[PDB]
Order: structure tokens, then sequence, then C-alpha cells
């Protein structure tokens, strides 16, 4: 399984960001908003394919989670679908960056902006937002944002769809491989 | 569900389906409420899931 792929929690679907690692131990991040109120997590809609729980989340004022692998065998491939990752970086104006998810598959784009604030309302503020005029639909949260075989962000929310365009907020994943003392392989 | 805190600038996008009264599947109530807000009030739920 890899970024980009679909991911069940027993209240939704989101997509897995990317996959990462610490020392011998396999995790994988997505969206904070997912790993919220989330403990196990499964590869498909019947359930039969356990990925693992929740070993973190943060949202909202910032918008990662990280999920720790339980299941043996799956393959954890450190790709977005085929796109090889390499690293990780800070996004920068102008950026060319490409997002996958399990929804809308892979689209690309720019960063329009940094340091966004986005307002998801009820308290829900996330900060330090990666503004894009990529399109994004339910079920692409917690997706990858790359840029090449660079890891740039995770999906989080925006506004608008991929039919008539839009706007998509990407959390920095630099903060969230730092928080957990995970890296990217 | 209500949609009395829309309009919303932005929404999360988690898939949590709902059926909206134009036969669409709305991918979770943010969306869905946002949409009724854009209907001026003319779209309702039909039911919850895919329509």
């Amino acid at each position: 399984i890899s970024g980009g792929d679909a991911i069940y929690s027993s209240t939704g679907r989101c997509s897995l960001g990317f996959n990462v690692r610490s020392g011998s131990t396999y995790y994988f991040l997505t969206a904070g908003h997912c790993t919220d109120g989330a403990t196990t997590w499964w590869a498909n809609s019947a359930r039969t394919t356990v990925l693992g729980t929740t070993s973190g989340s943060s949202f909202p004022n910032n918008d990662y989670g990280i999920v720790r692998y339980t299941n043996t065998t799956i393959p954890k491939d450190g790709t977005v679908g085929g796109q090889d990752i390499t690293s990780a970086a800070n996004a920068t104006v102008g950026m060319a960056v490409t997002r996958r998810g399990s929804t809308t598959g892979t689209h690309s784009g720019s960063v329009t902006a940094l340091n966004a604030t986005v307002n998801y309302g009820g308290g829900d503020v996330v900060y330090g937002m990666i503004r894009t005029n990529v399109c994004a639909e339910p079920g692409d949260s917690g997706g990858p944002l790359y840029s090449g075989t660079r890891a740039i962000g995770l999906t989080s929310g925006g506004s608008g769809n991929c039919s008539s365009g839009g706007t998509t907020f990407f959390q920095p994943v630099t903060e969230a491989l730092v928080a957990y003392g995970v890296s990217v392989y | 569900v209500d949609c009395s805190e829309y309009p919303k600038p932005a929404c999360t996008i988690e898939y949590r389906p709902l059926c909206g009264s134009d036969n669409k599947t709305y991918g979770n109530k943010c969306n869905f409420c946002n949409a009724v807000v854009e209907s001026n009030g003319t779209l309702t739920l039909s039911h919850f899931g895919k329509c």
C-alpha cells in the first residue's frame, strides 16, 4: 500500500499520506482530522484487512496524525502510487506540486501561499498551512503533496472541486516528521 | 444535519457521504451544507449514505 491509497476508519474514508519509519517501526502519516477519534484502520471498506492503530493525532491547530502498522505482511511502499519518494522539503511560493488522493487520483498545480490560516469552523482552526491551486475532494484528506521525489505536505481541506477547479491547503510534512521523530524512506 | 453555521470557506475532506434531494451524493456534511447555502436553501437531505 502507498501514498494516496484509501484508508478506512470506523467513521469514514481518508487517504494514506506517506509511509514513514523510526528504526524498524513502520507508521504511515495522514490527516489529523482523520486520526482524531479513530483507533483502528483498515485497507478496505469491508474492514477485513487491518492496517494498524492510531499512535498520534494533532488537530486542530495543526493537521497531521500517525498510525502504527500492526499488519505484518502488507507491502509498505516508500512511494506515492509508483512515484518514489526519497526526502522531504519545505514548500516555496511558485513550487510545482502534485497531489494524489483516494477519490480524485493525481492532480497537479502550484504553491500559491505559505503560513495560511484555515478556519474550518466551530473552533477548528489550523495554522501554518500551504495554499495551492490543486483541487481535491472528499476522500482525498490526508493524501500526499509531493514535488518529484520530495515529500511536501498532507492534504487537509479547501474549497471547489476538480471539475470547476479549487483551492487546497496542506500541512507541511516536515513538521509532522519532526514531531514524531520519523522519516520517509 | 443542521447547516446553520454555513457557509464555511473551507471543508476538511474526509469521506462520509450524504444523499441530497438533487440525487447528488455529497462527500461530507461540510460540502453538503455549503451546497444548501448556495442553493439558497432549496436543497435538502434525502438520506444518509450515498444516493
